[PDB]
């Protein structure tokens, strides 16, 4: 109730669980890729492995 | 009727790639 006041009232709570894995990824950052370069060293990030 | 299960049912773990190596 609006009566029940503050310790009291209801209070909605979200759990993010993640899949954080190496598995196949699917829900990632606002990220965006470069080119992808071969037979140079680079700095690289897959997936935000990197 | 009944038979012995031999060695079925073995089973990939993860999606992980691995080769050439003993594993457990
Ligand atoms: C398997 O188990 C059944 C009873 O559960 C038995 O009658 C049968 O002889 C067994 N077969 C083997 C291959 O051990």
């Amino acid at each position: 109730q609006p009566t029940n006041g503050v310790g009291y009232q209801p209070y909605r709570v979200v759990v993010l669980s993640f899949e954080l894995l190496h598995a196949p990824a699917t829900v990632c950052g606002p990220k965006k890729s470069t080119n992808l370069v071969k037979n140079k060293c680079v700095n690289f990030n897959f997936n935000g492995l990197t | 009727a009944y038979t012995n299960s031999f060695t079925r049912g073995v089973y990939y773990p993860d999606k992980v790639f691995r080769s050439s190596v003993l594993h457990s």
